[PDB]
């Protein structure tokens, strides 16, 4: 899962 | 005073007892926290029930004779004491030496004390913005981003939501670090710049407190607190001091391709693939192609599920992976015909919101695949 | 057949999917028992899900053209997708090597299997006794005395309900050695003398599979087995082999006492003594007197409930203790308008009954105080 | 609590 910020 | 009594109707007792003792279960932090503060002076009956961190304030008139007075009472026992009276009771109560009694037919309960004194109080404060809105305006805003708040993050802040004002708008933005959800709406009154951060707790007490009724809201907000009254119930929170993330810097800036499609056939066709998907990290794939959405989902005993829809879409091919709970919680907050998803490429956030209107936004980041 | 393969209308394997999906658990004790085995053959499609103690069958009519076959699937995840797909669906299953495919629309699912071979059976047994009684006879008999069944004791005969049939009537009797229920019915046929312990989650099945309709419920009881077959479902249970006690000597003989009272009232005071009651022993104090019965319970903070009641009672003088708990359950069950209760003395049972029958009866051993 | 059997 990426980071949203 | 000493020999605090009182007579009251059940009916008129046991709302109130409901707002301010709801939140007074399971452990307290001290055992005077398991309590509601009760007091009685010139005409009104005041309950509150508190955890250190927010505290509920319930008022109801006294029409009888009384004396004044206060103690702190156990507020699940003494709830269901007159929650268990019949309809149309009276409840008599009284100190007698450090004992409360609670009285009704031939039914009589002796409950134990701690002194009003002891009772702990929130530190005074001042609203610097003030304001009114409908109870279904405040639902529709928390409704609408809740889901989207972090679960015991380390980062303290995210736990919570913000709640803004900005021109005649209140928004309530939410964020788990990997989803984003924001909403506003129209109040009819020109307000200054404020940005809070409302604590998990609070945002439950806030939608607890809502009837449903025609009872206006009125919200109060302060440096470190905000309060909402509604009727003769006063809710206070501390705030969460933090800095929360901007979602105006979240949202994604040039969304090349445009995908619209009805709202419920997307939501059951990820639904369906979920069930497929890996259970810890529920990764779905979604392949957009020319009026054409395919889902698929597998998980380690290599199951497959694959869903193929018609939707609305011109833009070039491209594949991205969700965690499919993150997009499921988007369509079923989103209570509309149509949805619009906006995208960029696949390792880039996804924009989501109903077709029709602008008033929320979500905002979901993908998983490599 | 090597090459199974039907298709059905979703509507027609909903009901049966749950009924079947019914008698598992998250945990199977042995992976293929969180399968279905799924049999088609000669115009019918079998469901059945076991968990060795106890298993589920439900019979499909297949209009469309099949071919004939077995497999084993996971029991939840093929229900979530037959009941995920939308309303009016069609669903073509078959068989493809190793996997099970699922196809509707254009949604595609390919689930593992299991070999059909590697299933259990809990056939294999003639039954001895039969008959026939309409469904709310029997949820009638089982909601009268279930409550009263033990809770993972040492005696596992006690974690479980006796049925018995005697003349004309079919008999529950459930026990967890402080309190007994017994409830007795008639079923309009003459019947052999038979006594079996149904276990605790046969009890929970048999009524899962009560469905309020006009379908009537048939039992046949072997001598290790109990099925029940109510329209196309056939529920099956091993039996639990043990000694029940006999409930004809556990209830109170020649009662030298008899108070009678309004069932709800009676049942209010109780709950609301409950409060101030010891949250681990629920001792409360009866004091019988000359048409009037006093309630009171206290707990470790010296809090204290007392209840008056207007009752019709003429005997001497008693005090006497009980679980509150298992008072309450008793007056729950009964629903009517006066109870009678039959007592001895403070160190003695306590029979209670509805005031106007004697189709139930509940005795309850008293607590010392 | 008193033994019912």
């Amino acid at each position: 899962q990426a980071d949203l910020f | 005073g000493s020999h605090m009594k009182f007579t009251v109707e059940r009916e008129h007792l046991l709302k109130p007892l409901q707002q301010v003792s709801g939140p007074l279960g399971g452990r307290p932090t001290l055992p005077i926290l398991g309590n509601l503060l009760l007091q009685v002076a010139d005409g009104t009956l005041s309950l509150t029930g508190t955890d250190l961190e927010m505290e509920m304030v319930a008022r109801v008139a006294l029409v009888q004779p009384h004396e004044p007075g206060a103690t702190t009472v156990p507020a699940r026992k003494f709830f269901d004491i007159c929650r268990g009276l019949p309809e149309g009771a009276e409840i008599a109560v009284q100190l007698e030496g450090e004992r409360m009694l609670v009285r009704s037919g031939r039914s009589r309960f002796s409950l134990s004390t701690l002194p009003a004194a002891d009772f702990p109080n929130l530190d005074d404060w001042q609203s610097e913005v003030e304001f009114t809105l409908p109870q279904a305006t405040m639902k529709r805003l928390i409704e609408a981003t809740q889901f989207s708040m972090a679960h015991q993050d380390v980062r303290y802040y995210l736990n919570g939501m913000l709640f803004e004002t900005e021109g005649e708008e209140l928004r309530t933005v939410a964020t788990d670090g990997h989803r984003l959800a924001v909403c506003s709406m129209p109040i009819g009154q020109s307000l200054p710049s404020h940005s809070v951060i409302v604590p998990r707790k609070g945002v439950i007490e806030l939608m607890r407190m809502l009837d449903g009724g025609d009872n206006p809201l009125r919200v109060q907000i302060g440096s470190n607190n905000i309060r909402a009254h509604v009727g003769d119930f006063i809710f206070t929170s501390k705030l969460v001091d933090g800095r929360f993330p901007d979602y105006r810097r979240v949202l994604p800036k040039n969304p090349d391709k445009h995908l619209e499609a009805g709202c419920d056939l997307l939501k059951q066709a990820f639904a369906r693939a979920a069930i497929l998907s890996n259970e810890k990290f529920r990764g779905v794939r979604l392949y957009v192609s020319e009026n054409q959405l395919k889902i698929t989902a597998n998980n380690p005993e290599q199951e497959e599920a694959e869903e193929i829809l018609d939707v609305t879409y011109s833009g070039a091919e491209m594949e991205i992976g969700f965690n499919v709970s993150y997009v499921l919680d988007v369509l079923n907050a989103l209570k509309c015909e149509n949805v619009r998803m906006m995208l960029t490429d696949s390792v880039s956030s996804v924009q989501i919101e109903d077709a029709a209107s602008q008033s929320a936004a979500y905002v979901v980041m993908p998983m490599r695949l």
